[PDB]
């Protein structure tokens, strides 16, 4: 009968034994306040696009698995300025 | 070195490399759902053994469905030399049906005609491993064989069958065992006392997926372009020493057809489809006092040499008018399959495609048989003057000539191979129209 | 539309006795897509769940194994299914000589 | 599969997170509406041994892609004395566009083309469409096959006859004047041996009309492949000595790859010196052994040990391309990298492209931009007694069989691209 | 067009959602241009049998991938007593790059990679290059050539380049075996006057022009590549009076594509079958010399059933079957059917967690990183078989195996997976330790 | 059904609630008194129960005979006896039907009864695995028995038929059950010697 | 084993020659769960 | 016969009180730490009639506190030392053998 | 490993190195009594 604790979503969480009483307690509240790169749960949007095929394209190519080059590839975090706290992966349960 | 070849660089190279677009270096893989594939055995309804009708409903333990083997056990009447894909001869048919709907069917002749088309090399060997005793086994060995199944959605994921989008319809695979097995129970015409009856045991190959693809399958209406097999059973017009005999089969299709099919053969002996002969491989005992032209090798029951092979000639006629100029047996036998899958393809096999690659998934062109009143297929046989059991007669002879034994082959298979649409919605699947 | 509404009896507007007494020709629960009820269904899914906080990704607690099914009305809707297969691209080559093509019927 | 799917950690955010790919639904990129025709060609100038004949190819679809030759030869002697009779019979290819040769395909390339670009299966039934291979005896009849390999012969490339409305496509086919075991065994002829029957047959493409008109009226730049082939004088082997040689290649354009064989004349396909061991020569293994004369029917191995080739490197504006690399390097390594097949021995391949068994693009060596591209070889030395298979297998990686100083001619091949520009109806190379 | 379409069957098609481009319309991609040179190493270390060499990749080029190692071994007996001996001599190599092991493959992975993954006219030639396939003959001399089967060793997609690794060297590890059989030992025993190999290491490195090179060497960057994790253990031999078993804990982490194994008979390199006097099984096998203590090398692997030991097999995952347990045919036969496309020898097994194993493409893995308790359960076959007597091996049933085959005591566990290889400013390492 | 082979049953909505579940089989002496022991539970090789493709438990014959073990007693294990084995000195060819009671955490007690009326989409079900031998019915010791008989096998759930009110709330009320679990794993024993 | 004098007396730290053949180990283990039932379906709550 | 090792990993755990705990709990934290950075090179090995000599490159990055070096005989664990007919230096060093 | 990321790695040369130069008088000692035999062992002795 918790009906005085942290709701995830529709959730009790329980850390260290007994159960998150508040925000406080979870190790996201370290870190509540950036901006932060990913959030670990990453609910999908929308269904996937589907893997388009082609009869053309793997005959010409005989394999070779020619990627394209001209992609965003996304960049990771620079040896010198530390790791930014952006860079810690939000675990919002709730 | 490489630097000396790099400066070497001109207009003829615009054209491949200026502006590039694309590397081979640094690859771009795609993320993807998470998924997992779980090998579950089904529980398949009705004793198993020979002639029996068994079946199965696959149960919902995934999201979708694709591989699906048959496991059999069966154990050998005679000594090596007297079986011919055996786990195949045993699977008579199967029919695919969801929510009473039948899909597809498939025949033990097809899968051996497929095979003799599609399948190449290792993958033809490892094939024949897992249908057949290809380590020179002897009388009483027992072995596990593994026979695919070859529908649309046991070759690639991309056709998996959503089997949670059908909560009203079941799909069941239905499973016909042959009466008799050749080298099992059987040799020739003749039962095998003491022969044992096959063990069998079918499994399906089912797709755990993650919430969020799972919630969408079963949610989503569902559209896929799958594919069906046509079977028409015909006599051949019977061959002969004196004559060119010549048929024209009036082919009841439908649907897109990537591929038309068929061989020829000798209902006796499955998988043959040549005649027999007194030369090595071609016939019981061949090559040696002892060969008999009436019972073939049965471990070596199929043949490149098309001498043996019953077709001289042939062309598909559509609504009266040629589809393609008539062409020579060894023309489907070889060119065809040259072309067209880049395997080999045995005598007595013969393939003709309306498609660019009808052995891939892709559409790349079909002749949708729907549209034609009238399909015929017009065949026109060798003489089948050769003495088959005279070496001479057999490997030195004409093009338009064949074996006395070709007169054995009475039976026709021809298949199609075609397009449909598979949908889902609410529950139910089935086949639709675009 | 009438996109149905995920309560804390029912989480998943599954409809499986669900609709005695209350909305017997229930409408269909919602795309999952439009109308985001899944932050909803999930927080309809716990109501008193209690997660290690080890669990990050919100998988140990089998939420594989809860759906939707594909019919969540009282009817298993054949006229979608059948209008899906069938019935398209009206006024056939048989009845009005305006829709045909010197080829045969559609296939 | 949930014990599974219930393992997920970081590391799999890589591949699964945020994911842009299904491997559970599929959708086709590419549609057709089109249709495939075999339609025979008219074959002008008589056909036999040693003649040229010709055909125009017809304006009976759109597009066009494989070419087959049919060719109807007889045995002039038992099984094991052919070799690839159909491929050795049709002596070479020109294709012509508008009166201007497009490319050129010899026998000898057939072979050599085979030898590294065919495989397993495909190779077999290869072997089935041009020789006899289930031990047929003299006087059979066989009808053969024979694939052309121009730049329009994968399903995805075709040749466009329908954007050429005033320009020809024309194939000159040169047939061998002898073809051993048919017509001729070794030097001499085959009395009553038969002529060849020759049909030529084309696999047309018939477009929609959206797709017919647009080929018929724009204009395109089709990127195509093309042989250059030159022969030369091979710098003898000797027991005496390691042969060496400095070939100068007249080659020119973007080359996916040099190819070459060392062979002796007389026999179609020998790239190796005969041997008194199993397959390695006429009656090899036994009393009966000649190593002056193969076994036709098992003219090609893998055995290194005859071929000629110690080492080569290809110099190019005078500098070092490579390193020095072994003749198995070429043999065997170089086509595991680049093709995936298996080489017999006495062919050699040494790519620029990553995978030149494709027709995209994948790395060049632009020869329009080298004055001097050398071919440098050191040849084994030839003091291995060929009656003596002790000596024939039992030897080092320096030397080779004394009859493998009968392998005199050489043959290097290059594989280009070239850019085949059409509009207006006519076309032609944009370089030569 | 469509009345001559309609006259060849009328061959109209379906269309999808997605754009759509008809079937010849295409085009060629421009590509970065680039060239590949092979350039020799220099080995430090003696070389000899049983002896570790070592080599630093020269930064000649910017990006390596293939890697051939030449030996040169000469015969010491016969044809026919030599099995891969080029492969047997490379005992293993390490792949270190800035002092961090990336990965690491055996003589034996080599040849359970070989026998799952490569195949038909591929696995021919890779026999040619790595034995004596032409019945040579003792004292035959020949320069082999055994590529590396790193991840950048297989496709140039994952090409490392060291232009962008400007601080961190890669090297190569590599250990030379003790005894290779049919070239300096004959079974256990020494072949006096055995020649001492010639090894020399070739890389294959990509030159690029210059906006490649400037994109490497100053950006990021991330590659997903294959990493070999292997254990080895003690089989729990078969007995010839049962049925043994065995559970193996498996010490794997990552996302694995799959996981592949094999029994085998350490003193014969390849030998992951029993012995027997039927045609190949055995030394002399079909007549009166045969001798079932010893293999015919030169056909040390075989595709006969009868000779394996594996009865049954299934995967736990944290206390759960993962799937049902399938006979080790399945392992051996369905398996590659369904996934490689290959044809795998008896004795060889193996299990996917992937559509697509056998391909660069991530497709399906199973995070071992996140399974406490993962374990390969085993069920091997009753060794009651008298394999002198080829009646009692042929026709013989599906769980009973050579008497012999007790003699494959040895079991080796393998496990494929994915990493990622960060690279920047110059350096770099995995980021899963 | 037969020796070693695979069979399996959904249990139909034929009630609102399940809660036992006993399998039947009917088997015949292979030998005399002396040659069986718990025969119907030595052919209960296994059984896997399942709700909506999740695996919830699975029961292993040797589980049976260890729970046995432990917790039975009395006259309790011996009617349990009498219900899987032939215990008043029964001779060759004696036929007999045997109930094995499952032990998963419903088969126990009503308060664990599955709601099926609460998982209308889902369905339950067992999987079972019959022995490929059966000691004194099959095989004695590792010989065959020549003429034993292939076993008859039953299996019935036992339902509970709720009235109104009740029924009413299964129906319409998500829940809760706090049930138990079965973890097993074989290992090797290291044997000890003289 | 054979020899009652020896089996039916002896020590308490040694058995019977014969139990070296009881060389399996059976090891269970008997846990809770959460069983949930909802829109009719139900699975547990800890995988 | 040779044996395989025994191996066990021990650790020594601390245990705090409900105070520091929580501040553990709660609060961010850093710590600046040690890491050893470390690659092999082959040795420009000296000989008889020569002094070698080398240049290798320190692929090393961070604040470095110290860097340490050794030559050695990789056959022998701890040989950073010549070998020699001296006690202690060699086996049997000092006697005939 | 601390989250799958490598902080740090020693070596078995490494720990002879740092000995080598950091540890000392007794406390080396009694380290070389931790990980040698240096009461005059013989073979077949056993330590932990």
């Amino acid at each position: 009968g918790y009906e005085n604790s942290y709701d995830a979503n529709g959730a009790r969480l329980v850390m260290d034994g007994k159960v998150v009483k508040s925000e406080c307690q979870l190790p996201s509240y370290q870190i509540r306040n950036s901006k932060h790169h990913t959030q670990l749960p990453m609910r999908s949007l929308n269904e996937p696009p589907p893997m388009v095929e082609d009869l053309v394209d793997e005959s010409l190519f005989e394999g070779l698995q020619g990627y394209p080059v001209d992609e965003k590839l996304d960049l990771l975090t620079p040896p010198g300025t530390a790791t930014p706290s952006s860079e810690w992966a939000a675990i919002n349960y709730g | 070195g490489g630097l000396s070849q790099l400066v070497a660089y001109g207009a003829q190279d615009v054209y491949l490399t200026g502006n590039p677009q694309i590397t081979f270096f640094k690859t771009v893989y795609r993320r993807y759902t998470n998924f997992a594939i779980e090998s579950i055995q089904q529980t398949i309804n009705g004793s198993v053994g020979f002639g029996n009708k068994v079946s199965t409903q696959i149960s919902r333990n995934g999201d979708l469905i694709t591989d699906i083997v048959v496991e059999f056990v069966l154990t050998k009447g005679g000594n090596g030399g007297t079986t011919y894909y055996p786990a195949e001869e045993l699977l008579q048919d199967v029919e695919l049906e969801i929510g009473g709907q039948r899909i597809d069917k498939h025949y033990n002749d097809w899968f051996r005609t497929y095979d003799a088309l599609f399948r190449m090399n290792d993958d033809r060997y490892n094939y024949r491993r897992m249908t057949d005793w290809v380590n020179n086994e002897l009388v009483g060995a027992q072995k596990r064989f593994y026979v695919p199944l070859i529908f649309f959605f046991n070759q690639t994921p991309g056709l998996a069958l959503p089997l949670i989008a059908l909560q009203y319809h079941e799909v069941k695979l239905y499973f016909t065992l042959a009466s008799q097995v050749q080298g099992v129970n059987y040799n020739g015409s003749s039962a095998i006392a003491g022969a044992a009856q096959p063990t069998m045991s079918v499994w399906v190959d089912y797709i755990f997926l993650d919430t969020q693809e799972r919630t969408r399958f079963a949610q989503l209406p569902h559209e896929y372009l799958i594919e069906q097999l046509q079977f028409t059973g015909s006599e051949t017009a019977t061959p002969s020493a004196t004559t060119q005999a010549s048929q024209n089969i009036r082919l009841n299709f439908n649907h897109p057809t990537k591929y038309l099919a068929w061989n020829f053969n000798n209902p006796t002996n499955y998988g043959q489809y040549t005649a027999l002969a007194n030369i090595p491989g071609a016939c019981s005992g061949a090559g040696t006092a002892a060969a008999t032209v009436t019972t073939p090798d049965y471990g070596n029951t199929g043949t490149y040499n098309e001498q043996l092979a019953v077709l001289d000639s042939a062309k598909i006629q559509l609504n009266g008018q040629d589809r393609f100029a008539t062409r020579k047996g060894s023309y489907f036998n070889k060119v065809q399959p040259y072309q067209s899958i880049g395997g080999v393809t045995p005598a007595g096999v013969y393939l003709y495609s309306f498609a660019l690659k009808p052995a891939g998934r892709q559409p790349s062109g079909t002749c949708n048989f729907s549209r034609i009143d009238n399909a015929t297929l017009s065949l026109t046989y060798k003489t089948c003057s050769i003495d088959a059991t005279s070496p001479a007669a057999v490997l030195g002879n004409t093009e338009t000539v064949t074996a006395n034994t070709a007169t054995l082959l009475t039976a026709l298979n021809i298949y199609a191979k075609n397009y449909n649409v598979l949908r889902i919605m609410s529950g139910m699947g089935g086949l639709a129209y675009a | 539309k009438s996109c149905s509404k995920s309560s804390a009896n029912n989480p998943f507007s599954n409809a499986t006795v669900g609709a005695l007494l209350d909305n017997e020709a229930r409408p269909p629960a919602c795309s999952y897509d439009d109308n985001d009820m899944a932050s909803t269904m999930r927080k309809n899914f716990n109501k008193g769940l209690f997660r290690n906080l080890d669990d990050v990704y919100e998988v140990e607690n089998s939420q594989r194994q809860f759906y939707t099914m594909p019919v969540t009305t009282a009817a298993p809707d054949l006229t979608a299914f059948g209008q899906f297969l069938y019935g398209s691209k009206g006024k056939t080559c048989k009845e009005d000589p305006s829709a045909c093509t010197p080829a045969f019927a559609t296939r």
